[PDB]
Formats: structure tokens, C-alpha cells, sequence
């Protein structure tokens, strides 16, 4: 149980726009180009690297501008926007 | 300086260097063209591809091998004629970002990431295991591995090149000198 | 007990009228079974079903088992009562197969029920008695041998020996194009260890299913070794039918349901060279095939045979006694 | 995860649980993040579905608007395969000591639980004083109880004496004398067999997450769809919902005004809550779930007592596992 | 002290070069648009974010999309590239 926040600046549209609808469904878009990951187990997160390997050989680009960032539980404590709103909070027992 | 020019390249991990790793990789044909054109055309060609495209018995089953492809572990011309031809695969290490440095009757393996190597190993396990699958299941008799000789007790007791999955069973190392961890106050 | 209705056809939908089950296909009302004599629900593949019947079984204490559509087990909508079944009988198991009697006992029957049904598959053609008659005896021979052999490299000498006693002899049957000599290849040269392939695979899973549903463990095995990649004792109680397969692959190739057309030559992206079948051949072979397993007996079809077996087994190893576990023979 | 609401139907992206009332996507919770799920309704799940939870061994629990508990949806293969702990369970389960040790201390802490349950009502004490001394007789006999069939007996009439006093509190459109477990036919019951299936979920999850298989029981030898071993932990914290059932009763937040009554499939008179009280009593009842004793939630405090039992299986010492048994 | 993470993404032309202009000075440019910043007292996290408020003003159409992501030591302990480098590392003493 481990959250990621991940983020990239590649230069073509269309080599990342793979890279875009494979993180989709891994995580919400909370922005531009920012993905909030949630993993259960380190094996989900090699396949996902492993993919993302696929489409940076695909792009023929070399790109090494992929970035992953932990998330801890005190450390989305002091996290917040402009206007003080908090984010990348996650509910503990939702009573829908 | 030939590290640090490599270092400067993006070459950041390396790796333990045994020859063994390249012995399942080995295209036969360019080999024996090679040795004619150095010594000549002679009778004794054919009989060296017949010592190195054996099959073997294991259990009455035969395990058998890729033909023109390979040279067989536990062998003496092999550890000879390996490292003769090695610099053939240069090409085929620098589309997957290796690199080898020759020094001292020795080299050394040089790469970028190590994620092609991962899944080299995980498709060699898989395929592995469908095989022993197979074996106790619908009874075949006669297999042919293209890799995984290494494990090959395994079995008893796209495509990427067959280097690549032995290089994956190990992990690799490593190559203003800051000295640590930040601390509460500040770095010094 | 009761009814243990299995569906492993293709997308039944399941309704109850608040006192039976009812399983309609294209609107044909295919099941409809009284709460009273129902006793489990098998479901293999995708088959939907109504709230109220899943509120109502759950009310009445019949589990639900799913599985997957290769065979493959999952779990199952259970309460306390039925899942007291699942694990009530680990221990006994894990005592009763590596003691050496009651073990040997049993995997000397089965070897005895595969090849006594393997001789009455050639038994049954009766267009080629006269050349098969040496085979027969032959066979005879062997299976007697298999009532005295007391260790288990024995017993698969004789199996290995029947088995390929038995595969000499069907390049009489096959037409031309179809002639196979050679033994099985792991990748297939040729059409008719393709079409046994896919029959294998299909029995093994759906016996892995039926065993696990009825409580049992089924990676300790009595008869075979111990080991990861396969079910130990799905593989070993599917050897005693077997023939079901072979007399089904014979039947196809010979009734022309698939041609020489069918089969499509290719190479993997491994690049070794393969023979395969195509997809919509693929299709109709294991649907024929799934319905010859629907028409095993007017009584029982093949999974509720298998969980009787399954249930006999259980109480044979509860009791000690090795021979209250009768086998599958098909006698006449 | 939990739908208490009102006809929600989930279905499956293959990577995300979509929860959709007519056509209207509510929620697109990943798969990575759930660890349980509890169906208090009529609430729908498609197949896929559940071939997804079952392939990443995500329980789920069922249950009905009355309230009375169904069944579950559980997977027999383990976490890893690795069948070591489970086997270290099942064996020891049985041994008649240890078990006989651990539930005496269930037991106890229940009886413990109940004494000061009814001490901290000042107003009706001269009405409670003899009950709380026969409850001590009982506790007096339950470090005398030698073998394990007598458990049940004390524990049944323990429970008894108890809940007969409840008269006292509760308004007069409330009153009941008897637990009705199956058919709960009261105003009062409804809250209690509402309250008690979210506890065993809570205690549910948290034992299978730990390793164990909640199927067997120590204390609780023959269950009615219960799991054994969830409903003999969740003893102890069962005064949780004695309590806050007293408490949205007499503070006016939950009047009969809400209460469904109905004839059910054959013809019963069942008592049940509407969505929206149902919505508000489970809500509450996760908020004090929540504000535990301060610096752990009962999630935390539940699976603190899990690696406690588990240290206690395995060293095969039953003084290492302690009930719960709150403040003197 | 603590460490944040800002990452932005603003669509006025201008608005964003003034936004590349400004935070360029307290940490260095990561990233394309992903800049790591480190304060030691809160009021000078309050100080850059009024002058961001300011900066943003013109804009005209109230973007909002500016998050402060922190990091921790042992988040930042855990984070990674693809490569397997540690990122986001600060020294604790430069023996320059």
C-alpha cells in the first residue's frame, strides 16, 4: 500500500499520448499532466514501468522525463492548493 | 577515463561479466565463416558443428536446440569460441543500450535501465513453467528450448535476444562530493 | 442431499419463483428445481443471475461456486453452514495420501479402470476386429500384471506401455491426410495432437473444478508427485476418462466436421514453426466437445458424476477402508 | 467500501469498481485501494464483477434491509498459497486447553463489559442494583467453569439478565424482552441486528487481511451463517452498539416515525429502516467506529489484537493474547 | 524547514512566462513546468504565495490548477525514476 504521484514532460503529442491513456485508468488526472497512483504491491508498479519502457521505445526519444514522488500519510497532512484546499486526501470507509 | 566517458554517455549501471551469459546467443554459420576465411577451407568444419548442435537425453526425453543457434554449456571448445565472436553482438547491445569495455583478456557490461532484462527473466520463468506444464499434463516427449538452458534441472527437480534473460538473473551495481542525508536544521 | 446442478453450457440466465429454481436458455426453460432437493450451484463462464434467486439461496444455505471459463476455481457465495464443508476435511487428506496402503490401493484401481476402458474403446469398432485382436490380447495382458506390481515406478512402466500399445494402432482409423506417426511433439507438427491437446486441457480443468468444489485440496496428489504448474489429483483421477477425448477427436475427423482447411500453418512470435487450429474451428470443437460431456449418462451428466466420485472418495479416506472407492470402469 | 444506500448496482472497468443508480455513475473507486465491501440492501454485482474481487481476494459481505445477516462471498485459496498458517490454525483451534483458555477470557471480558455497561446509569441504580450482583455471581462462576460446553449456558443467561433491563431506559414504543435474532420483529432489534453485521465486516477484514481463515471458530463452535471466528472476536466490542443504540433512541435522532413494516414473501411482520435512516445509523455508527480511544481507531486497535492471537498460536502460549476489557 | 514540490499549468501566454519567470529564483527547474522549492519558516511560504496571487491576477480568467506537493525525508528516501536514481536528494554537507 503505497501512493505515487506521477508526472512527465514529453516532447512529441503523440508519443505521450499513449503514455496519457495507459495512466488513465491507474490513477485520476488532478491535472495537466499529473497523476495521483495508488499500489497495492511493487509488482503492479514493474509492469507499469515495463509498459512504460514499451512506449519509450516505441517513441524512439530516450526519455527519461518521467518522475515518481511518494505520497506518505503525513506527508498529504501538509499538502494543499493555493487556496488552502487540501488534496490527495483518501477516504477512510465511504458510506455511499 | 573510458568509464567515465561512458558514465558521461548515460551509463549508469554495470554489471558482473561472465562470458556464460552469451553462450545461448551465438549464431553458428557466421562462426564457421569466419574460421574458413582465417584458416582456410578444411574437412574439420563439419565435423565441430556436429560436437556443437547435440541434443540431450534427460529421462527419456529429448531436449533439443534452436537449429543454427547456440553453443552448448559445458563444453571446451565453447569458453574458445565465444569471446572469439563476441564483438558481432555490438550492434544487438546498442539498439538495447549495452555497452562492453575490453581490458586485460576481460570485459565489462555497461547499461542504461534494467527493465528489458526483468522481463527477459519473467518471460524465460513463464515459458519455463508452461513447459514442465506440458511435460506432466499432455505427455510430450520431445522439447525444444530456444533459451533457459541454465535452468534446465527446473524441469526434473515479443521477442528479446536469449542474453538478455541471463544478464536478468543477476542484479546489477552501480559505477561538490556531498556526504548524506540533510538534517533538521540544514546541510553544512 | 440432492440436485447439485451444474452450468457450464453457454449463458443460461438463472430466475426463482420464490419456491423453485428455474435456468432458461433463449427463453426454454432448460432447469427448474425445487429449493427442497437443491443442493449446490456450479457455475463455469459467465451466467447471470436474478437478485431475488441469490437472496433466496443465501436464505436457504445453498452455496453458490463460481469459476472461471477455462475451469479455473475462484471461491463461491457461501454462509457458515455451507463453508464448514470446505475445510472440515484438510487434515484426513493430508494423513490418508502418503500412507502407503491405502495410497498404492487405490492408484493400483485406477491404472486398472484406464486401461480396462481403453481396451473397450478399440473394442467397439468392430469393422477392424481381426487385425486388432493381437492388441486386445496384449492389452489383456498388461492390465494383469497391474493387480501385483506394489511400487509406483511399476505402475507407470505399464502405463506407458499400454498407452503406447494403444496409440500404435490409429493410423487405421484416421484418413490420409491425417496419418500420425511420431509421438507428441510440445509444439504440434501435425493435426491429431492438436485436437487431443485441446481435449486434454479442457477434461483437466473442469475435473480441477469439480474436485475443488467438493472440498478437497488438490495439490497433494495420491498417485502423482507433488508439484507447482499442475493439480496433483485432477490430473490423476481425469486419467479413467480419458477416452472420451480420443473417441470424440476420431468421431470429428471422421464425420468431416473439420477438414484439412481448418488447420492454419504459422510460426510463433518465439518464431518456432507451429500448426494451429482456427478460431472458428477452435470454437466448434470445444462446444461438441462440451456437449458430449452434457450427454455422459440419461441420469447424471460428467460434473455431477464427478462430485458423486468425489463425495465416495471422501468418505473412503474418513473410514479408513481403501476399497469402498469404487472407480469409473464403464461396464457394459 | 460500503452501500447501505438505496439500489446501487456495481459493475467493473477491469482496473475500477463503478457504482451506477439508474444510468448515474456515483463512484470509480480503483482497484488497488478497496479492502472490503458490504452490501446492506438489494444491491446488484455483475459477474465480472466478481470474477475481479475474487481473483484479488477482496471479501464481500451481504445481508438484506431487515438487517439479518446472508453470507459472503470468500475465496479457500490462501494469501500466497503458502497453506502454513492456515494449517497452524486449524490444528490448534481444536486443542481443548488452549481454546478452553481463550474463551474463558472471552467470556470473562464480556461479562466485564455488560457489569459496567449497566453501572453508569446513576439515575436507576436502586432499579439495578440486585441484577449487577447476579451478573457478578455468574463472572464468580465463570473462572470456575471447567469445561467448555458450559461457556455457552453462562454467556446465554449472562445476556439474559442483561438485556432484560433495557426496559428501564428505552421510551415505551421501544420496549422489548428478548433478542430475535432471525426474523428481528421489534423497533428496538432492528438497530442492534443492523449495527452488529457492520462490526463483523470491520472484524472480518481485518482478520482475513491478517492471514487467518475466519471460518473456524474457537468459542463459537455451531454458528448460523456467521463466520465463527469474526462473531467470537467482535464479543468483547459488542457494547458499542448496546450503547449508541441507546443513545440515537433517547437524543430523539431516530423515532418511530421511520420504521418500514411488511409482510415478506410469505407473510412476516418485518420491521426495517428507510435508505436515508439507514444511511444515518451506519454513518454514525463508522464516525464512533472512528473516535476510538484516542491515537487508534478500532481498525488499528483490531488489527493490533490479530497479531496478538496470531503471537499466541504460534508460540502455543494462550497468556500472550489479552481480551479487551474495558476501564474499570 | 520544509520541502514542497510546485507544479502548475496555466494556458495564458503570458501568465505562464511571468509564473517561469518568478519561481525560477527559489528552486531550481526540474522539470519543464515542475519546480522543487524549500522554506524554513512558514510566512516565507505565504510571502511567494501572495506574490503568485498577484502574478496570476492578470490572467483575467482564474486559473486555479497550482499544487504544493510536500516531501518528506523518507518519501523523498523511497522516490525514484524509472532508471532506479533517487531523486529529489539534498545533501548534508558539501566538503566543495
Amino acid at each position: 500500500m503505497k501512493h505515487y504521484l506521477i508526472c512527465f514532460d514529453v516532447q512529441h503529442d503523440k508519443t505521450r499520448a499513449k503514455l496519457s491513456r495507459l495512466l488513465e485508468k491507474y490513477g485520476p488526472r488532478v491535472q495537466g499532466s499529473v497523476f495521483e497512483v495508488s499500489f497495492k504491491t511493487p509488482d503492479r508498479k514493474r509492469q507499469l514501468e515495463y509498459k512504460i519502457h514499451q512506449i519509450i521505445k516505441q517513441s524512439n526519444t530516450e526519455e527519461n522525463n518521467i518522475r515518481f514522488y511518494n505520497l506518505n500519510k503525513d506527508t498529504i497532512k501538509h499538502s494543499h492548493d493555493i487556496n488552502g484546499n487540501p488534496i490527495a486526501q483518501l477516504p477512510a470507509a465511504i458510506v455511499l | 577515463y573510458e568509464i567515465q566517458n561512458a558514465y558521461r554517455q548515460g551509463y549508469h549501471w554495470v554489471y558482473e561479466s561472465d562470458i556464460e551469459d552469451f553462450f545461448d546467443a551465438v549464431y553458428r554459420p557466421q562462426l564457421i565463416n569466419r574460421l574458413k576465411s582465417l584458416l582456410g577451407n578444411d574437412p574439420l568444419w563439419e565435423q565441430i558443428e556436429s560436437w556443437l548442435g547435440q541434443d540431450i537425453h534427460i529421462k527419456d526425453t529429448i531436449i533439443e536446440r534452436t537449429p543454427n543457434l547456440g553453443l552448448p554449456q559445458g563444453s571446451p571448445l565453447s569458453p574458445l569460441l565465444a569471446n572469439f565472436i563476441l564483438d558481432d553482438f555490438d550492434s544487438d547491445l546498442e539498439t538495447h543500450g549495452f555497452k562492453i569495455i575490453r581490458f586485460a583478456d576481460d570485459f565489462i557490461i555497461l547499461c542504461k535501465s534494467q527493465h528489458e532484462a526483468q522481463q527477459a527473466a519473467h518471460a524465460v520463468e513463464q515459458s519455463l513453467k508452461e513447459v514442465k506444464l506440458s511435460i506432466n499434463v499432455e505427455k510430450t516427449h520431445i522439447i525444444q528450448l530456444n533459451q533457459g538452458f541454465r535452468f534446465l534441472g527446473y524441469l526434473f527437480r515479443t521477442n528479446l535476444p536469449p542474453w538478455l534473460a541471463n544478464l536478468g538473473t543477476k542484479s546489477p551495481q552501480p559505477l561538490k562530493k556531498s556526504y548524506g542525508q540533510i538534517e533538521t536544521q540544514g546541510t553544512h | 442431499q440432492g440436485t447439485h446442478l451444474v452450468l457450464a453450457g453457454d449463458a443460461q440466465i438463472i430466475t426463482t419463483d420464490n419456491q423453485n429454481l428455474i435456468v432458461k436458455k433463449d427463453d426454454k426453460i432448460t432447469h427448474k428445481i425445487s429449493l427442497e432437493q437443491l443442493h449446490a450451484v456450479t457455475l463455469i463462464g459467465l451466467h447471470t443471475m436474478t437478485l431475488p434467486a441469490k437472496h433466496r439461496l443465501l436464505e436457504h444455505k445453498i452455496p453458490v461456486h463460481i469459476a472461471d471459463r477455462t475451469g479455473r476455481y475462484l471461491g463461491a457465495v457461501t454462509s457458515f453452514q455451507p463453508a464448514q464443508n470446505n475445510y472440515k476435511n484438510w487434515f484426513i487428506q493430508l494423513q490418508m495420501c502418503d500412507r502407503e496402503p491405502f495410497a498404492h490401493a487405490i492408484a493400483q484401481q485406477i491404472v486398472i479402470s484406464r486401461i480396462h476402458n481403453q481396451r473397450q474403446t478399440l473394442l467397439k469398432r468392430k469393422a477392424h476386429r481381426k487385425q486388432l485382436q493381437q492388441t486386445l490380447s496384449n492389452l489383456k495382458k498388461l492390465q494383469y500384471k497391474v493387480t501385483a506390481a506394489t511400487k509406483r515406478s511399476s505402475l507407470n512402466g505399464l502405463e506407458g506401455s499400454a498407452t503406447r500399445e494403444y496409440f500404435q494402432q490409429f493410423n487405421l482409423f484416421l484418413p490420409e491426410w491425417a496419418h500420425f506417426s511420431k509421438r507428441t511433439r510440445r509444439p504440434p507438427k501435425d493435426p491429431f495432437n492438436v485436437l487431443l491437446s485441446l481435449g486434454y486441457t479442457i477434461l483437466y480443468s473442469h475435473t480441477d473444478a469439480i474436485l475443488q468444489s467438493a472440498g478437497f485440496i488438490t495439490w497433494k496428489g495420491i498417485y502423482h508427485q507433488q508439484s507447482a504448474a499442475h493439480a496433483a489429483l485432477a490430473s490423476d483421477i481425469m486419467e479413467s476418462y480419458r477416452h472420451l477425448v480420443e473417441r470424440y477427436a476420431i468421431y470429428i475427423i471422421n464425420h468431416g466436421q473439420i477438414k484439412q482447411d481448418d488447420f492454419r500453418q504459422e510460426k510463433d512470435h518465439l518464431g518456432q514453426d507451429t500448426i494451429r487450429l482456427s478460431a472458428e474451428a477452435r470454437r466448434r470443437y470445444v462446444g461438441g466437445l462440451i456437449n458430449r460431456f452434457q450427454k455422459f449418462s440419461k441420469d447424471k451428466t460428467l460434473h455431477q458424476h464427478l462430485y458423486q466420485q468425489a463425495q465416495q472418495l471422501k468418505n473412503a479416506m474418513h473410514n479408513q477402508q481403501s476399497s469402498q472407492f469404487q472407480v469409473w470402469k464403464e461396464l457394459k
